[PDB]
RNA sequence: GUGUAGUGGUAGGAGAGCGUUCUAAGGGCGUUGAAGGUCGAUCGUGAGGACGGCUGGAGCGCUUAGAAGUGAGAAUGCCG
RNA sequence: AUCCGGGAGUCAGACUGCGAGUGAUAAGAUCCGUAGUCGAAAGGGAAACAGCCCAGACCACCAGCUAAGGUCCCAAAAUAU
RNA sequence: AAGUCAAAGCUCGUUAAUGAGUGAUGGCGUGCCUUUUGUAGAAUGAACCGGCGAGUUACGAUUGCAUGCGAGGUUAAGUCG
């Protein structure tokens, strides 16, 4: 179908049948997920809201649990006798999509 | 106690310090020194008093 | 005693190399100006991973420039209207929208133009 | 990466626009000209993909001066060589040469670079009153703009 | 009564008067916020802190 | 657990760590291929560490403690 | 904040509001008092720019609000009332 | 200052994972070291690759940590080994 949800501090696009990657979530791989806040429902008949169109919900699954590549940042100053160096790994859960708008 | 499980008593061994071993340690580049000034030659200061 | 140094610098050199694959010259077979080189692109590596951020909020800005301004709105008066009639749609989906879903977009830019009407 | 749209070369659509230039200061026209030509007001824009349009400009005669530049507006040129600085043209330009006013007014307004230059082929000028393009045909843009 | 204290600029570049009349009230960062009652001296380092502060009157 | 708070930085003070050679004990690997060399799309916050493919053909890892000719990009450096 | 003790660098500063000196009430001059910034400060504005205006980066995100300054086109936003 | 962020197409197929190579086109952007109030400096050093190449040791003195005894602590030269 056709829906926008709040998650993290970000929106996104979402259709019954296709993954979407989102921020950590304290769930464990394969079991239930449900999403509280809906801006719009599309495809043929567009339900726009008032923040939070009231009742409306999405379910959903979760398929693993994996970090991003490393994003090295080091920096330096010129003419003068430094470096700081890092690493990061962000963490990101990766979930399936089933069964928007009820 | 045996041979190969030696332990020290804790807090009796510290481990030194090597001046000039790369600007991250923090006394590379005139270890530890400052700049010019005859502190800083080969056996400078003045006698003592 | 005599440490000699036998491979503990080929390691440390061979593996700043890797890192500087396809520059445009004698800067990829060079162990003094790689290390600048790669330096340099860290510098530029970090300011612009804080530039990424900025473009694509004036590149949205401009495609609802575009697309509102054909229905008698202006890129002001439709956010503010917006604002007023208490919708928080992301520019993001915003911009999204009105290159898709022309239909839905036209709904919105509708209950705006109702919105800062009172 | 995400999703964004990023228009492709050849799937956007070109149209062509006939616009006049009776009565209206050179600035004005200009400026309404120039972005429509870079591809705005399309909200498939795409800041290296050129999604520009075809604009015509007739009656490049009858453009307005406003106030003096109709003797003060000294355009310039140098030829490379000691002593070349030649301000030949005035405000005088609009008789002679009337392509040679819009077709710099714009070429100034414009980027600078291949992509800025590509962009600005799609000009045709022509200061009388009918054009020869009705092989494409053109249709025509109002201006309270 | 009662008052409400928040942080609206930088201290950055004004003299110790300023960062150390802000600092005794507990305005460490921007939009930061202190609730304190109101003698006459708190009025007095609100009055000499004015405008870097804005301030309600609950 | 959970809240509150802080995390630019030269001279410089403090603290905790990576890596090389050797010695000691314990436990190991090696012509069914060790050290060394090359390539790889891998792992940790860092210095850094593994794994596999080819070459190569006789010695080297791992743990705990110890001692240092222990870490190099600049000296109109010295040698090829 | 004071006291006892272990370990240093520093003794060539600069400009900008302000009030004074010598100068010619001239100098990006020189010599003091006082506040900030630079030295040891990256990001925004002043076309480009140490010392001016705004503001102090542990790190990630293709989210949101504002300051100084801005809103025809290069170049994001009012061809506003 | 020769890159990084964005990216069409074209060829691939790995330690199997939000994959590898190249790159039309757009945004932004004045190397490294030392000395200086201040650097891209038109101040000063490096032609390139490899190898060597700088706070150590003996004898005193003092303070922190730790260990053995505590109104006590403690051997030296020297002999057998």
């Amino acid at each position: 179908m056709y829906a926008i949800i709040k998650t993290g501090g970000k929106q996104v696009k979402v259709e019954v049948g296709q993954a979407i990657y989102v921020e950590k979530l304290n769930v464990e791989a394969g079991e239930k997920v449900v999403f509280d806040e809906v801006i719009l429902v599309g495809g043929e008949s567009t339900k726009v809201g008032a923040p939070t169109v009231a009742g409306a919900t999405v379910e959903g699954t979760v398929e693993k649990h994996g970090k991003q590549k490393k994003v090295v940042t080091f920096q330096y100053k010129p003419k003068k006798h430094s470096h700081r160096k890092q690493g990061h790994r962000q963490p990101y859960t990766k979930v399936m999509i089933e069964a928007i708008n009820a | 106690m045996k041979l190969h499980e030696l332990k020290p008593a804790e807090g009796s061994r510290q481990v030194r310090n090597r001046v000039g071993r790369g600007t991250s340690s923090g006394n590379g580049k005139t270890a530890g020194r400052g700049q010019k000034g005859q502190k800083a030659r080969s056996g400078g200061g003045v006698r003592l008093g | 005693a005599r440490v000699k140094g036998g491979t503990v610098t080929r390691k440390r050199r061979k593996k700043v190399l890797k890192l500087a694959k396809g520059y445009y010259g004698s800067k990829h077979t060079l162990f003094k100006s790689a290390k600048e080189q790669v330096m340099n692109s860290y510098y530029y590596a970090f300011r612009d991973r804080r530039q990424k951020k900025r473009d694509f909020r004036k590149l949205w800005i401009a495609r609802i420039n575009a697309a509102a301004r054909m229905n008698g709105l202006s890129y002001s008066k439709l956010m503010h209207g917006l604002k007023l009639a208490e919708i928080d749609i992301n520019r993001k989906m915003l911009a999204d929208l009105a290159v898709n879903d022309a239909a839905a977009f036209t709904a919105l830019a509708e209950q705006a133009k109702d919105a800062l009407s009172k | 990466m995400r999703t964004t749209y990023m228009a492709k070369a050849g799937e956007v659509e070109r149209k062509w626009y006939v616009v006049d230039a009776t009565d209206v200061p050179l600035g004005r026209l200009s400026a309404v000209v120039a972005s429509v030509l870079r591809g705005k007001n399309k909200p498939t824009f795409t800041p290296h993909v050129d999604t520009g349009d075809f604009v015509i400009v007739i009656n490049a005669d009858k453009v307005k001066l406003t106030g003096k530049k109709a003797t003060d507006k000294i355009y310039y040129r140098h030829s490379m060589y000691p002593g070349g600085l030649k301000s030949v043209t005035a405000g005088e330009l609009r008789d002679k040469n009337s392509r040679r006013l819009i077709e710099t007014s714009v070429k100034g307004m414009l980027p600078k670079n291949t992509l800025g230059r590509k962009q600005f082929t799609k000009l045709n000028v022509y200061g009388g009153a009918e054009h020869p393009h009705a092989a494409q045909q053109p249709e025509v843009l109002d201006i309270t703009n | 009564a009662e008052l409400k204290i928040t942080l609206k600029r930088s201290v950055i570049g004004r003299p110790q008067n300023q960062r150390a009349t802000v600092k005794a009230l507990g305005l460490g960062k921007v939009n930061s916020t202190v609730t304190k009652p109101a003698n006459e001296a708190i009025k007095g380092m609100v009055n000499t802190i004015s405008h870097l502060v804005d301030v309600e009157e609950v």
